Parts: structure tokens; C-alpha cells; sequence
């Protein structure tokens, strides 16, 4: 079967653009993940010296990952939103590539750069200036994918980017579409056609008591954890992995976590939880009075913010639990919290040293 | 997706008429104009059927048909066999608007299907790709496009119009079909998704003999635009009454430029 014109196809591969003919990247893999490999590569050309990253889709051909991201990435222009530079297609393997600018940071890293200071009795938390900044260009590059119908579905310190030493240092870059749904996305009754997830972490309470809508409200709970963990360093809502992975909503060890972070909810405080898909199975396996004595307020004192700071009570807003009484991000970025002494800068590192390793190469076999 | 005039519909896939009757002067030395129009329409049956079979909702026959129709508006009917482009459109489209990946059995068993109930007079032969080919046209189509995947329609918009008059239950059925049968034309190719929408609620008012003349007035849009898209319109369902596709499509098929061979 011969379907395509030949002399079409002919002139098609003549001047395809092939990723291993414009960019080096052999040896240089900085990350892996459920998404596939990234890598660090320069233009083979010397026509510029920049960094580039490429994003080398997992698996073959166009999955549902692979096509959101494109389709959206095609569509989407922001400072704080990852810009799609180009689509490379391989046609003998059928592998799909994605160009983007190389950011030197993000967020998981910066991070754990802070927790390794204060776990070696040589303690450095996150500058306060420095979160603010970070956490208003998150704001500011959500607001701008909501407003445009899209809804990330992801977030977590991974998929915040910080640009490095050039002409774009210190904003953040939000990244990777893999999870991405419009408002308007059909609801599929099984599985979510996503990627596997195995912890829990950033997920909103209403996801783990079975709740099937794509929501801004779940971005904004997400952007909340991500706060409190650059305010700590520690991953609020940290959670083991289950020993016996299941696809379904219910994930109980998490919905412990949560509530001994932020306390049970009072029947006042989310009226709705009655009406979640798990709510029965949430009153057979938990007791409310487990809970009594804990609230975000306990748990942020033990590290060190204060309740009464302009910080805490933008917090307490991002993380509420029942998702209609959560703040949305336009309204958190008019928090005074913005206004008050250090203003945010659209350099996160305020035209100091970054004292953040640069990512190293992967050199492992898979 | 939510905002027309930065998209990449907008800015790289409203084309300009003359253009693209340039274009297709390369394949006009095999067909009349008129024929390569009912080429067209065919191959929007074609793509409309397998998304019934399929059970696809209209949006995404819809994007499927922008995709077909984009294609080879740069591009030669002899390029890529318009009998595989239109199933891999769907197989596209379907991913794009997250319905999901069809399966390798449904989809074929779909063309398969299709072809032998519905289009027997132009298709003496069964379908003849197997999944190996849908992936690989669908790369190519991927990459043709320029990798532009969200495509805007005029379903949203009318239904929004439609509410602001207060006159859903009575005009929307008539509007919206009226709208499904525009992706018989260019029509997508030529101009915003909002002004054909007003096109086809007007047409739908005229055929209901409901004024709306006021309504319309308050509006700021380029009436002189919407009246163009209102004579394809009329125009479309003249060329259907005098249009058999059943008596015609085999002939008009045959003199179809067909891909040149490997040497
Ligand atoms: N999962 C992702 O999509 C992802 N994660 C990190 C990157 C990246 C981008 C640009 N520079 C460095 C890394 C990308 Cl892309």
C-alpha cells in the first residue's frame, strides 16, 4: 500500500527537520518521569549559544499526554507558561519531541536544597522575598491558563520551572501539560486518561472523596501545598506510597495526613462533603474527634510562621477544604500579603547570587 | 481555548479565497470546479458517518472535518489518499477532543463498515488500510498542520446568540443544523466561527419567518461579512437539490489525481 504521492514524499524527508540533526543532546538527559526523558542540548549550528531543553515524549506515537500537550502549548503565550518553540516527529520510530528554552531551576530542586541545609544542622530556609516572588508569578501564570479555559491538573514543585543566569533569570515557567483538561473537557466514566500517579500530595480533599469535575479550585488547593512547602520546606501533606495501588478515588493514608494537618471539617466549614461519592465510606473509616487537636495554625507554628502574618492567612485561603469557599487565584494575587514589604520581583532571585546547583547529566542505564 | 482572535485558527488558518482557489489549480486540471465542490461534500459525508458509527459527538466530527478540509486546502488531493486522511482525521480528532484513542479494531472495523453499507457506489472495494497506515498518515497529518489541533466551531457561539435572544427552544434546532450543513462549504476555512453562527441563525430566522431585524441591528459585527457568508449558504442548498451524490461520485472520483507511484 502505497497511500502517499511520491515525489511528495520525496521532498517531505528531503527537508523534514530531524531533532538529531539540529541539536546535540547524547549523554546530556537531566530528567526522567512518567512523561519521558528531558534533555540539555546546544544547536548544532553555531548560530546561537543558548541552552535548549528537549522534551522526548514516552512511548510511540501520539498518546493522549503527548496530544494535549501540544495542542495546548500550540495555542498558549505567557512569561510564567512554558512557550513550545517546535514539534520534532520521528517518523521511524514514530517519537515525538518537544523544544523548549533550558531552565536551569525548579522548584523540587530548590526545595531540596533548602531541606538538605536544615537536615545537616547547617540550616538555610527558603528567603522570604524569594517565595513570595515565586508564589505570585504561580498566581499570575495560572490565572492566565484559567482565563484561557485551561486547567492544569499537576502542580507540584517538579512542574514550577525558574529560569537561570540570561535574559529571562528568576521567572518562573510553569510546565509540563501532560494532565491538562479545558472547562468544557468531557467527563469519562473510568479512568481519567492520564498519566499513573502513585502519591498524593497536592491533590485537593475532593479528588480523594471521589468528586469527578475538572475544577480551577483543584489548581488552587495544589498552589496552596506548594506555599506551605516553600514557607517550610517540607512537603505538607506528605504521605507513603500504598502498598497495593488501586486506580479508584479513596485514598485513606492521605486523607489522614490531611486532617491531621488541617483538622476534620465541621459540618459548617464544608456543607457538601455529604455529597461526595466516598462521603459513607469517609464516616465508616474516620471519627471526626481523632482530629480534634489539629489545625493549620498548629501545624505552621511548629515551623516557624507566624499565624498572624500576612503569609498565613493567604495559606489558610489557598488551603480550604471545601473547594467553593477557596480563594481564586486573581483574588489571592490581590492579597495585601502582595503589598506588604518586600514587594515581588519578576527576577524570584532579586538580582542576587543563586547559590542552586546547576542540574546534573543522567547517565544511568534505564 | 478561550479566546478566537490569538489562536492559532485565527492566525494561521482563516486563509484568504483567492489563495486558495490558487492552490487547488493544481488539482482543477483533473476536475471542474464544480466537481472538486462535490468532492468536498463527499468526503464531509464520508467523515460525518464514521463519527455516527463511532458514536462521536458533533464537536468532534466537526474538528475532524476542519482537519480534512485544512489539509488539503495547501495540499493536492494526490498527496495523501483522501480514503485514509479522512479516517485518520477522525482518529486525530477524537484524541484532540478527549473523547480518547479509538481502539485498532473499532476504527478499522469503522472505515470497513462505513464504506461497504453507506458508500458502496463509489466503493466497489473494501476499505483497504490497516492500522499501520492510520499512524502513519496521522504523523504526517500532525505535522502538516503545523501542529495546530484546537480548532474553534460555530456550535458555542450560537448557542450563546440563540440565549441572548431568549429564543433557544424556538430557533436552535433549525440553526444548528443549518451549521452542520456549512461544513459542506469553505465556510470554515474563510471566516470566524462567531460570524457564521449569526449567518446561520439568520438563515434560520428567515426560513421560520421570524423577525429579528432589531436584534441583529444591536449587534457590532461586519453585516456585510455575515450578508457573504449568508449567499454561500443559499447557495449550498441550491447545489444540494441539484447534486446526486450517489449518481455522480463514482465518475467524479475516477478523475481524481491519484498519488504518483515509487519508480
Ligand atoms: N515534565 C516536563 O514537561 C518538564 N520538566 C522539566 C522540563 C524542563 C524544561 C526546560 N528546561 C529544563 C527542564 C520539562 Cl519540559
Amino acid at each position: 500500500m502505497e497511500f502517499m504521492d511520491y515525489d511528495f514524499k520525496v521532498k517531505l524527508s528531503s527537508e523534514r527537520e530531524r531533532v538529531e540533526d539540529l541539536f546535540e543532546y547524547e549523554g546530556c538527559k537531566v530528567g526522567r518521569g512518567t512523561y519521558g526523558h528531558v534533555y540539555k542540548a546546544k544547536r548544532k549550528d553555531g548560530k546561537d549559544d543558548k541552552d535548549y531543553a528537549l522534551k522526548q515524549i514516552e512511548g510511540t506515537g501520539i498518546s493522549m499526554s503527548a496530544c494535549r500537550e501540544i495542542a495546548l502549548l500550540r495555542e498558549l503565550k505567557h512569561p510564567n507558561v512554558i512557550s513550545l518553540q517546535k514539534v520534532f516527529l520521528s517518523h521511524a520510530d514514530r517519537k515525538v519531541w518537544l523544544l523548549f528554552d533550558y531552565a536551569e531551576h525548579d522548584l523540587w530542586h530548590i526545595i531540596k536544597f533548602h531541606r538538605a541545609s536544615k537536615a545537616n544542622k547547617k540550616p538555610v530556609q527558603l528567603p522570604r522575598g524569594m517565595v513570595k516572588s515565586l508564589l505570585y508569578q504561580i498566581l499570575d501564570g495560572i490565572h492566565y491558563l484559567h482565563a484561557n479555559w485551561v486547567l492544569h491538573r499537576d502542580l507540584k514543585p517538579a512542574n514550577i520551572l525558574v529560569m537561570g543566569e540570561g535574559p529571562e533569570r528568576g521567572r518562573v515557567k510553569i510546565a509540563d501539560m501532560g494532565f491538562a483538561r479545558l472547562f468544557n473537557s468531557p467527563l469519562k466514566p473510568l479512568a481519567d486518561l492520564d498519566p499513573v500517579v502513585v502519591t498524593f500530595w497536592y491533590r485537593a480533599p475532593e479528588l480523594l472523596l471521589g468528586a469527578r469535575h475538572y475544577t480551577k479550585a483543584i489548581d488552587i488547593w495544589a498552589i496552596g501545598c506548594i506555599f506551605a512547602e516553600l514557607l517550610t520546606s517540607e512537603p505538607i501533606f506528605h504521605c507513603r506510597q500504598e502498598d497495593i495501588k488501586t486506580s479508584n478515588p479513596y485514598h485513606h493514608d492521605q486523607l489522614d495526613r490531611i486532617f491531621n494537618v488541617m483538622g476534620f471539617p465541621a459540618d459548617k466549614d464544608w456543607e457538601d462533603i455529604k455529597k461526595m461519592p466516598e462521603h459513607s465510606t469517609l464516616m465508616k473509616d474516620f471519627r471526626r474527634n481523632t482530629y480534634t487537636n489539629c489545625s493549620l495554625i498548629k501545624y505552621m507554628e511548629k515551623h516557624k510562621v507566624k499565624p498572624d502574618s500576612k503569609a498565613f492567612h493567604l495559606l489558610q485561603k489557598l488551603l480550604t477544604m471545601d473547594p467553593i469557599k477557596r480563594i481564586t487565584s486573581e483574588q489571592a494575587m490581590q492579597d495585601p500579603y502582595f503589598l506588604e514589604d518586600p514587594l515581588p520581583t519578576s527576577d524570584v532571585f532579586a538580582g542576587c547570587q543563586i547559590p542552586y546547583p546547576k542540574r546534573e547529566f543522567l547517565t544511568e542505564e534505564e | 481555548a478561550g479566546n478566537f482572535w490569538q489562536s492559532s485558527h485565527y492566525l494561521q488558518w482563516i486563509l484568504d479565497k483567492q489563495d486558495l482557489l490558487k492552490e487547488r489549480q493544481k488539482d482543477l486540471k483533473f476536475l471542474s470546479e464544480e466537481e472538486y465542490w462535490k468532492l468536498q461534500i463527499f468526503f464531509t459525508n464520508v467523515i460525518q458517518a464514521l463519527g455516527e458509527h463511532l458514536k462521536l459527538r458533533q464537536q468532534v466530527i466537526a474538528t475532524a472535518t476542519v482537519y480534512f478540509k485544512r489539509f488539503y486546502a495547501r495540499y493536492s488531493l494526490k498527496s495523501i489518499d483522501p480514503v485514509l486522511m479522512a479516517p485518520t482525521c477522525v482518529f486525530l480528532a477524537s484524541k484532540v477532543e478527549e473523547f480518547g484513542v479509538v481502539s485498532n479494531t473499532r476504527l478499522i472495523a469503522a472505515a470497513t463498515s462505513v464504506l461497504k453499507t453507506r458508500f458502496s457506489y463509489a466503493f466497489p472495494k473494501e476499505f483497504p488500510y490497516r492500522m499501520n497506515h492510520i499512524l502513519e498518515c496521522e504523523f504526517y497529518l500532525l505535522e502538516l498542520m503545523d501542529c495546530c489541533l484546537i480548532v474553534y466551531h460555530p456550535y458555542r457561539p450560537l448557542l450563546q446568540y440563540v440565549q441572548d435572544m431568549g429564543q433557544e427552544d424556538m430557533l436552535l434546532p433549525l440553526a444548528w443544523r443549518i451549521v452542520n450543513d456549512t461544513y459542506r462549504t469553505d465556510l470554515c476555512l474563510l471566516y470566524p466561527p462567531f460570524m457564521i453562527a449569526l449567518a446561520c441563525l439568520h438563515v434560520a430566522c428567515v426560513v421560520q419567518q421570524k423577525d429579528a431585524r432589531q436584534w441583529f441591528a444591536e449587534l457590532s459585527v461586519d453585516m456585510e461579512k455575515i450578508l457573504e457568508i449568508i449567499r454561500v449558504i443559499l447557495k449550498l442548498y441550491e447545489q444540494w437539490k441539484n447534486f446526486d451524490e450517489r449518481k455522480e461520485m463514482a465518475t467524479i472520483l475516477s478523475k481524481m489525481p491519484k498519488p504518483k507511484p515509487p519508480p
